[PDB]
DNA sequence: TTTCTTAACATCTTAACTTTAAC
DNA sequence: GTTAAAGTTAAGATGTTAAGAAAG
């Protein structure tokens, strides 16, 4: 019987490829291949940034980069990524919340609803 | 341009072409470090973006010939060599560069011509000590150059990082001024 | 579209060179029973360019009465013959590693290879319209070179000559080059990069290994352009510095030591 | 320079907003399932060959495919020039010594198949030797003739002749005469466009598809353009 | 004293880019 | 205001060799 190439590829990538190249299910991670080498935002990086948003101060990316990250991440990268989380293009109004991690999705949904009502969806980021 | 591909392919020069100021800085720099010391030209830093190949070809264009080995580790005046290469008529050139259409170079002829060019076109110690290269600050990103920081080879992330760095530079400049 | 007027342009420029005859001193003719077991030191010395025009009896050629690759190890190229120079040889697919290994055993070192890419004469003629004697092949070559603009609308890949071979169909011939140093103090003069390592040529499908006239001229001109001091200038050089093995009995190159198998 | 500086700051903020919106659109596309150019059935390995555990590759290939690879494509990072050249080619990747390319367990990775190792003119002889001492019989050579976008020959530079082609040496190891491998196919010439530094033609892959249809292949030195279906690819920038 | 790495060395072609004369 | 027609530049998977870092 001929070998199923999709299943064979899934098994090979799950067994012996990197965590960024493959996924938990074994499907190919297109996100790693649509970004430059080294400039990839792993889910671990996003989880670390989400931890540092309310573990540390929003805006003080020196402390978040040195402590929560390994000190090898761009400050502009971190600011842009938390802009993605907050759903807004200006995190200046949200400087230093530091209350709890369990409502970041809540303010994201609030910004999404505001953009939908004010016709400022703009690829899931409310324009301010 | 496709930014998804690997960095090994599509080698570029960042800075595309040679300007008047850049060629004047190269003329000044070849007279202090010497022709051929491209590592020492770039290491001190006066060519923001030019590769070794660009500086090599620009030196060839400056002297009017591609026989750069006659000026290896040697500081001379660029104008006289260009004048003497433009003066002679029984030569064949492409891109205004004189080509050795005769025999291949030899090791002894190299030393003899190096000594001869040092004697003829060489500069004194006063002219060597007179030249001053533009001292660029080492805490400066790609300042201004809105047509060179908006490069297709860069991603959106890299372009935005450059823009934020430059914006912080004007912020620091206004803080110093104010 | 296919730019065949440029890859085949050399056929309109490289004129074949008339032989200088044995009576004149511009060329030397050497007749031996077989070349690979002949002491070639008496036929020349201080050589610079050796061109073994060997046709190999490979299994791909359909019994064309060539040369065994095992007999080349019997060749004797001493330091007296060539001290610092370049050897040019014809190589096939299944004996390429054999040639390289035997040359490395001789004292030579691989430097470069020069490929002739083959365009089918029959395919080109078929695209123009829609056993062959050598004069008919030459006439058809002239016809296809004259009416090449009409051939500009056909893709190159549909004009390539794909000949029988067990693994990948043959479409090229290869001329390997090897270099002998001897003593690094004496340097062999060269004109580098003066012609490309790949050329395009229309050939017949019967035996593309045997390169005809007006194509051996391209290889000759590449050899003389690569080695300028290897040319025989009459009156100021004593001995010929260029030598061909397995040369034609009618075309003696003016400036070469031709060795004929007879 | 104050009013001009204010205008420059306003233009910088406008470009910041524009590129921020572009980045947001790109990453929203990525989050909402943006298919990349590499096909689904590819195995990209981002590892250094001197430190890569090839035994993992062999064990998983036996566990999943049931047979070793039928074709190995190699285009090694030869020592030719540096990343900052003075005169010519500008090879922007880490060179490997010939001993390191020799030390790969290629003989322990294949049982019957084809090596497709690319070579340069300086490393042609050592490529033949590498094929020889890997237990293989060099039998074929495919010349990729580089083509300009207009249709000419993309002539490069050399020391004896102007290099305008690349040689991929193909060797066999064992049983090929069985029905898996097709004989007398394709051609030894790839007249195709030069589309990047050390960028091999796409057509060679189809030639492999014409040689061993529906087979397992491995690319030992591969970049992000070398991923294909049914191809295991290894590299340091994958 | 011997060898190993880096930099710099020329002899070439073609497309892309830039500049310029002409309708 | 375009247009086609030269200059110009970088890019290309060269081998070789003088000049030291490094082991004697
Ligand atoms: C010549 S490139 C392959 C290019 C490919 N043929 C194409 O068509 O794009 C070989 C790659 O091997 C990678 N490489 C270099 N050194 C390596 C090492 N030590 N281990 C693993 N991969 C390495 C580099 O990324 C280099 O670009």
């Amino acid at each position: 019987q001929p070998l199923d190439f999709t299943q064979y590829a899934k098994n090979m990538r799950k067994d012996l490829s990197n965590q960024d190249i493959c996924l938990e299910d074994g499907a190919l991670n297109h996100s790693y291949f649509l970004t430059k080498k080294g400039q990839y935002w792993t889910p671990l990086n996003q989880k670390a940034l989400q931890r540092g948003i309310e573990l540390f101060g929003v805006g003080n990316w020196k402390e978040i980069n040195y402590d929560e990250f390994s000190g090898k991440a761009n400050i502009v990268e971190l600011e842009l990524r938390t802009c993605m989380i907050l759903g807004i293009n200006d995190i200046t109004e949200y400087y230093g919340k530091k209350i709890s991690e369990e409502e970041q999705e809540e303010i994201k949904k609030s910004n999404i609803a505001k953009g939908k009502k004010e016709n400022k969806l703009k690829d899931n980021i409310y324009q301010k | 341009f496709q930014h998804n591909q690997s960095k090994s392919l599509w080698n570029y020069t960042l800075s595309p072409g040679w300007r008047e100021e850049e060629v004047k800085i190269l003329k000044s720099a070849l007279q202090l470090f010497g022709i051929g010391k491209w590592k020492k030209i770039m290491e001190s830093g006066c060519l923001p973006g030019k590769s070794i190949g660009q500086i090599y070809m620009q030196t060839q264009r400056l002297l009017g010939q591609q026989s750069l080995g006659d000026f290896m580790g040697l500081q001379i005046d660029l104008e006289a060599v260009f004048n003497q290469n433009m003066k002679k008529q029984d030569v064949l050139r492409k891109n205004n560069c004189i080509i050795n259409t005769g025999d291949n170079p030899t090791k002894e002829e190299r030393k003899r011509r190096i000594e001869q060019n040092r004697k003829i076109y060489g500069l004194s110690a006063k002219q060597i000590a007179e030249i001053k290269l533009p001292k660029v600050k080492k805490h400066a990103p790609q300042y201004m150059t809105l047509e060179d920081i908006e490069n297709e080879k860069f991603t959106n992330l890299e372009i935005l990082t450059h823009l934020y760095n430059l914006k912080a530079e004007i912020v620091r400049r206004l803080a110093e001024q104010g | 579209d296919n730019q065949l007027s440029l890859l085949l342009k050399w056929r309109n420029d490289k004129i074949p060179l008339k032989s200088a005859s044995e009576t004149d001193n511009k060329c030397k003719v050497v007749n031996v029973k077989n070349i690979f077991k002949s002491d070639l030191s008496k036929y020349g010395a201080n050589l610079q360019a050796l061109f073994i025009n060997a046709l190999w009896k490979v299994k791909s050629r359909k019994e064309k009465e060539g040369l065994n690759i095992n007999d080349l190890s019997n060749l004797k190229i001493p330091l007296s013959l060539m001290k610092n120079g370049i050897l040019f040889i014809w190589s096939e697919k299944e004996i390429l590693g054999q040639i390289v290994e035997i040359m490395e055993q001789k004292g030579f070192t691989y430097i470069e290879n020069f490929s002739i890419m083959f365009l089918g004469l029959n395919k080109c003629l078929q695209s123009i319209n829609h056993e062959k004697s050598i004069e008919q092949v030459t006439q058809e070559k002239k016809f296809v070179m004259n009416n090449l603009d009409i051939l500009k609308s056909t893709d190159i890949n549909n004009l390539f000559l794909r000949n029988n071979y067990p693994y990948f169909k043959k479409t090229r011939h290869t001329l390997l080059m090897f270099r002998r140093i001897g003593d690094k103090n004496q340097k062999l003069e060269l004109r580098h990069q003066r012609t490309s390592d790949v050329v395009f040529e229309v050939t017949d499908e019967q035996d593309p290994s045997k390169v005809d006239t007006m194509m051996k001229e391209y290889v000759y001109q590449m050899i003389e352009t690569l080695l300028p001091k290897a040319q025989f200038i009459p009156g100021v050089d004593k001995h010929l510095k260029m030598m061909e093995l397995f040369a034609s009995t009618d075309n003696y190159r003016p400036g070469w030591i031709s060795v004929i198998e007879k | 320079s104050k009013k001009g500086l204010q205008g420059l700051l306003q233009d910088i903020e406008k470009r910041i907003l524009h590129y921020k919106q572009l980045f947001f659109k790109e990453q929203n596309e990525i989050a909402n399932g943006k298919r990349s150019m590499v096909p689904d059935n590819s195995i990209p390995i981002c590892s250094d060959v001197t430190k890569l555990n090839f035994q993992a590759l062999i064990d998983a290939q036996m566990r999943h495919a049931g047979k070793m690879f039928d074709v190995i494509m190699m285009d090694p990072p030869w020592q030719l020039s540096s990343s900052q050249p003075s005169r010519g080619v500008a090879i922007a990747y880490d060179s490997l010594s010939d001993e390191k390319i020799q030390n790969m367990p290629i003989q322990s990775l294949q049982q019957d198949g084809f090596i497709f190792v690319w070579a340069i003119n300086a490393k042609y002889r050592v490529t033949i030797k590498m094929i020889e001492n890997w237990g293989y019989k060099l039998v074929d050579e495919i010349t990729w003739v580089k083509k300009t976008v207009n249709g000419k020959i993309a002539k490069g530079h050399g020391f004896y002749l102007q290099h305008a082609k690349e040689s991929c040496l193909i060797g066999v190891k064992g049983d090929v005469d069985n029905g898996r491998f097709k004989k007398n196919i394709a051609s030894d010439v790839i007249f195709s466009e030069r589309r990047g530094q050390s960028q091999k033609p796409e057509e060679i892959y189809q030639y492999i598809n014409q040689l061993c249809p529906n087979g397992n292949y491995l690319e030992i030195f591969a970049r992000r353009n070398n991923l294909h279906d049914n191809w295991v690819s290894i590299g340091n920038e994958l």
